[PDB]
């Protein structure tokens, strides 16, 4: 009876973790920030509408210069946008149209995209030939590629539907480390501001804290009821934001190892496709299936505003590194830039 | 049927790793988040909108 | 005006990119996209053999019409998370082995067919249902009764009646008989008219979509 | 116009 | 990446000749191509331009109505049908590769040049004509303009080119501060809109050449006189 | 001895019909435009048709005030010209939008794979541009000739066509006959023949592809065949009376009638025009509000 004894001591360890979490629950976040007062109405207007995609926009990522975006639609093309001018800088034909994710390297020289082909393809935006080539096709995931995030020009973390996250050496195309431990399809990634830890959200209502260098899972964060579709780090890299199908965003803390605030509403029953924080972290922006993007007061869990204006599900959502604008992509084939 | 026993003991080792981290109070955690949001509230162009002269999307 | 020379050249680049995007989208709105489904050990691989780790696309042209089939086999992940990627395919080719009624395999096929047919992303997507392995089905139906798969089956243990009973059992899983149609075919090891049946069913789908789209409904 | 329904309403000729 | 120019040689005055340009090693359809000539021992002089897609074409006032620039992308070749050739057209015609998007590096590659021998613009001023320099020391090549190249969009369309004694000009710095690809970080760019400076921190024997100062704010694109660095 | 009189109840019910079609057409076409703008293919033709109908009917209170006051025109030469030109250009543009819908439905339904480039080439914004420019250029004689002048018989103003700006009193008959036959052809014979032919082929395909074996296919079969024959028959019964009585009156110069058939034509003409205006009120409920998704878009962008 070794297996059942292992099972019961695992349940005992989970009991100890739950007890040590509860013993740290000195006071609720909303039990503390109820005297700061409300941020106020957050009214953003659509400054830009990036037109040109002819199918559902599945992914979007800003450039670290806070001006250039990469956008992935399942019309089989990536498009780099000059958001200040709505100009298309590039248009990258994809070898597999079923793109679900896209990343912009922090240097700006590379753009990744993956999807149902199970490959993360790296594209060289800055070539001597004046086109955009495919520098690498990182194969090795046995499921669809959910999310990809560049650490630098040579490392990239990829999420996949084979329940595993991987870190890649682009120059050799090899998985330097694999992150195993999720029991459902891993759906999204969020790199910490230090690129030393990152967090995954899988279709098991769980979010895990991974170490990139040691390749181990440090903390598991539960509390959701359905698949977590979006993860985002707090600007100081000490907290989460997890969007799931059950129409709730949740704020977890790494150091307290517990959920701090839930962002739910009775008038919201549709899942969350994407979350993102503001530059200070006071606002949490969440894209929804109801075609809307609600802005949440992250300290009080009050709806601060609504980014209505997409005629289909808001599938992707990102705030610039300088906090200046928000970009929402959607299945109606448009990106819109708010301010 | 030893592979399931190996998975059980591996998840036990993972939980032993997770149960021995240092957790601060949720009050201290909330205070840290509130302080980061206060010390950066004016750096935020979405919580504090920027004049139309400095808005690159004007 | 007010644009610098390099600004204007960037705008011209953006406009040429727009033109290429329009060209590509126009030629893509002319190809027929067929999601190819079915349970394991069916005749899916054989028909895709006769038609031309992740998704497998097989391109194919037949009589002034370019097709694109997407084989989502080996994509053994949560389908709830990517089945909406195929919302908008012209049709769903669903492969079923008739020789799998006694081996339940056919009930697994019917359960997978029920979820895909009633799925919320595929309310107006027709379903070209291929019933494969009919010669094996005939050489099996003499000895192994069809009632092994369907208990309440009352009828002859003959090909023309057992096959029709199976066709009806699959077609009555359609809870959207107003919105989509199921086009059933009986293929075999060497049936060379499968591409023609697909072409006919797809022309019907295209005509009825243009009817619903020109407003006639 | 010589006839008597050129006026008395629209619907004229080309 | 190569541009090989063909079609030079001794021409009668008033004749007509066509310069070809066989491109190689890059997406020739995606670049705007220029023609830049250089009188026997004088400075650079922009001649024509044809955009990517052949949609936009510009000429210098000297060659308007006489020179015709063409683009034949399927053969990756650029043309310049010259007519009514005067002795002022005796020069060295370079094809220049130029691509324009946000953050690009136009004029990054120059051809090798074909020698043709006939028997309200922005004035860029390089008040210095030559500088005797010493390897290892700092050298500042200054430029000036009759109009402020600082645009309303924040870009200062100033370009620095280096032409080593027996070669074709090479882009050093684009938009007044941005170091081109393949050029070492010794070269630095700064300016104020009407006054510009090219700084070379420590000199090597290969930095010896003529440093040209082009503007890209308005057409015609105008070069400086050319500041020579000699040992 | 056949001085053509009028009917006494006409002078009171013709402005009534004009105001009825005014309210109905304006409200219906305003709703169609409101949904199609403030909410697929055939939407551009629906919008162009609704604009044609709304501008067709929206100037009718002028003619109702003109007929209420026994053919007196207190609006001026310019309002005569503008109202007449609008009426004419919108008759043309509405029949051309119906014909463009018929041809686009032919390109989409009958042979949809072979005619895939052609409909992106000669249908949509191209077709609406062509048909609107054509309607504007074919209605210019109404802009040039329609004038206001007191024919001494009433001591009042009338909006009548001149034919002196273009011809002599000895040559006006050829002018109005040619203009009438040209308007009849270009506005009812070739567009209605194209409607008939395109809808015949669409009905061939709808009868061939919707099988009568299962009941849902049969319901949709009867629905589509019935709406096709209703479109055709409505266009006919709304425009053929007008063109028929018009060509009969024009032929009246040739085989002259006993003047009582001609009195009949002159008295019944206003009702033929009033029936033509009923097409503009019915067009929403046949082309736009026949698509149940359009109807729900409407009743949800109001309610």
């Amino acid at each position: 009876s070794e297996l059942d004894q292992l099972r019961q001591e695992a349940e005992q360890l989970k009991n100890q973790i739950r007890d040590a979490r509860k013993a740290c629950a000195d006071a609720t976040l909303s039990q503390i920030t109820n005297n700061i007062d409300p941020v106020g109405r957050i009214q953003m207007r659509t400054r830009r509408t990036l037109r040109g995609h002819l199918a559902k926009i599945y992914a979007m990522h800003w450039g670290t210069d806070s001006r250039l975006l990469v956008s992935a639609s399942q019309d089989g093309k990536l498009i780099i946008w000059d958001s200040y001018t709505t100009n298309k800088v590039h248009a990258i034909p994809l070898r597999s149209s079923w793109v679900m994710t896209c990343a912009y390297a922090p240097s700006g020289n590379y753009v990744a995209c993956g999807g149902l082909d199970n490959i993360c393809s790296i594209y060289n935006l800055k070539t001597r030939e004046g086109n955009v080539r495919v520098s690498r096709e990182l194969a090795g995931h046995t499921g669809y590629l959910s999310c990809c995030r560049f650490l630098d020009d040579n490392q990239i973390v990829t999420s996949s539907g084979d329940t595993t996250c991987a870190l890649w050496d682009i120059e050799t195309g090899q998985q330097t480390t694999t992150f195993t431990g999720h029991t459902g399809d891993v759906m999204s990634l969020s790199l910490a501001p230090d690129t030393r830890l990152f967090v995954s959200g899988a279709c098991d209502a769980s979010a895990k804290l991974w170490d990139v260098r040691e390749g181990m899972c440090r903390q598991t964060f539960t509390g959701h009821e359905s698949d977590i579709n979006a993860i985002c780090f707090f600007p100081n890299g000490n907290a989460f934001a997890t969007g799931s199908d059950d129409a709730t965003c949740r704020l977890f803390d790494l150091r307290a190892d517990q959920e701090l605030m839930t962002y739910s509403h009775d008038n919201i029953i549709c899942g969350i496709t994407s979350v993102s924080f503001s530059k200070s972290g006071r606002l949490l922006l969440a894209g929804y299936d109801d075609f809307n993007c609600n802005v949440w007061d992250a300290l009080k869990a009050d709806r601060a505003g609504v980014l209505a204006g997409h005629d289909n599900r808001v599938s992707c959502l990102g705030v610039t590194d300088d906090g200046m604008a928000v970009a929402t992509g959607s299945w109606d084939s448009f990106l819109k830039i708010w301010n | 049927n030893t592979a399931s026993i190996a998975q059980a003991r591996k998840l036990v080792e993972q939980l032993k790793m997770e149960a021995n981290i240092d957790r601060i109070k949720v009050s201290k955690a909330a205070a840290d988040l509130m302080a980061y949001c206060e010390a950066h509230a004016k750096e935020d162009p979405l919580l504090t909108p920027v004049p139309a002269s400095e808005n690159p999307f004007r | 005006c007010t644009l610098s020379a390099e600004d204007k050249a960037a705008v011209e680049r953006s406009k040429m990119i727009d033109r290429n995007l329009r060209e590509d989208g126009e030629k893509a709105a002319r190809e027929v996209k067929l999601l190819l489904l079915g349970a394991g050990e069916s005749g899916k691989n054989t028909i895709v053999k006769q038609m031309k780790t992740g998704i497998v696309e097989t391109h194919f042209t037949f009589k002034d019409l370019h097709f694109k089939m997407f084989d989502v086999g080996a994509q053994r992940s949560e389908r709830k998370k990517w089945i909406h990627c195929f919302e908008g395919v012209t049709a769903i080719i669903f492969c079923v082995a008739l020789s799998d009624y006694d081996l339940n395999r056919m009930h697994a096929s019917m359960k997978l067919f029920d979820s895909i047919c009633n799925n919320k992303w595929f309310t107006d997507t027709s379903i070209i249902l291929f019933l494969n392995k009919k010669d094996l089905f005939e050489e099996k139906i003499k000895k192994s009764p069809l009632t092994i798969c369907y208990p309440e089956y009352a009828g002859s243990n003959t090909y023309e009646e057992a096959a029709a009973y199976i066709q009806c059992q699959f077609e009555d899983l359609n809870k959207r008989k107003d919105t989509k149609e199921i086009y059933t075919h009986f293929t075999c090891s060497t049936d060379t008219k499968n591409v023609q049946f697909v072409f006919d069913a797809v022309t019907d789908v295209i005509i009825k979509n243009n009817l619903k789209d020109c407003g006639l409904f | 116009c010589r006839p008597r329904l050129c006026h008395k309403g629209p619907x004229g000729p080309f | 990446v190569q541009l090989v120019e063909s079609g030079g040689g001794l021409v009668q005055p008033g004749g007509s000749r066509k310069l070809s340009c066989s491109a190689s090693g890059f997406a020739f359809s995606s670049f705007g191509m220029h023609w830049v000539r250089q009188a026997p021992e004088k400075g650079l002089e922009w001649v024509a331009y044809i955009s990517s897609g052949s949609g936009t074409i510009y000429y210098a006032d000297t060659v308007k109505g006489r020179f015709t620039i063409s683009r034949d992308d399927p053969k990756n070749t650029l043309f310049l049908q010259m007519t009514s050739l005067r002795s002022e057209d005796t020069a060295m015609y370079y094809c220049v590769r130029s691509i324009y998007y946000y953050g690009s590096s136009p004029f990054d590659f120059w051809g090798q040049g074909t020698t043709l021998t006939v028997s309200s613009d922005i004035v860029m001023t390089q008040a210095t004509s030559s500088v005797p320099v010493t390897p290892g020391e700092s050298v500042s090549i200054s430029c000036r303009s009759s109009k402020s190249l600082l645009h309303s969009n924040g870009n200062t369309y100033l370009y620095w080119f280096l032409q080593r004694p027996g070669q074709s000009p090479q882009l050093l710095i684009y938009r007044m501060s941005n170091l081109a690809s393949g050029v070492p970080d010794r070269f630095s760019g700064s300016g104020s809109g009407t006054a510009f400076t090219l700084t070379i921190s420590r000199l090597e024997a290969e930095d010896v050449g003529v440093y040209y100062c082009m503007q890209h704010l308005e057409y015609p694109l105008t070069f400086g006189a050319g500041t020579k660095l000699e040992l | 001895e056949c001085e053509y009189t009028d009917w006494k109840s006409s002078g009171a019910l013709i402005p009534a019909i004009y105001m009825l079609v005014f309210l109905l057409g304006t409200t219906g076409n305003g709703l169609v435009l409101w949904t199609v703008f403030r909410s697929r293919s055939a939407d551009i033709f629906i919008a162009s048709l609704a604009v044609a109908d709304l501008t067709f009917v929206v100037t009718l209170p002028l003619w109702a005030t003109y007929t209420y006051r026994d053919y007196d025109w207190p609006f001026g030469t310019f309002f005569c010209k503008l109202s007449s030109y609008l009426i004419f250009v919108n008759m043309y543009a509405s029949v051309f939008c119906l014909t463009g819908l018929s041809f686009d439905r032919y390109l989409a339904i009958v042979r949809p794979v072979a005619n895939a480039r052609l409909r992106l080439r000669v249908s949509g914004a191209v077709a609406t541009a062509v048909l609107w420019v054509l309607a504007a250029l074919l209605a210019m004689p109404v802009m040039v000739l329609r004038t206001t002048g007191d024919l001494e018989n009433t001591t009042k103003v009338q909006c009548y066509m001149d034919y002196s700006m273009v011809a002599t009193v000895s040559s006006e008959w050829a002018w109005e006959v040619g203009l009438g036959v040209s308007s009849t052809t270009v506005g009812f014979v070739v567009p209605f023949t194209i409607m008939l032919t395109c809808y015949f082929f669409i009905a061939q395909t709808i009868a061939g592809h919707f099988r009568k074996e299962r009941i849902e296919g049969l319901r949709k079969r009867r629905r589509l065949l019935s709406i096709i024959v209703v479109l055709v028959v409505t266009f006919a019964l709304c425009w053929m009376p007008y063109h028929l009585v018009k060509t009969l009156y024009m032929l009246g110069s040739l085989l002259h009638w006993p003047c009582d058939f001609d009195l009949f034509l002159m008295n019944i003409f206003p009702y033929c025009t009033c029936i033509s205006y009923v097409n503009s009120c019915l067009n929403p409920f046949l082309y736009a509000f026949f698509d149940p998704r359009f109807r729900q878009a409407c009743t949800s962008m109001l309610c």
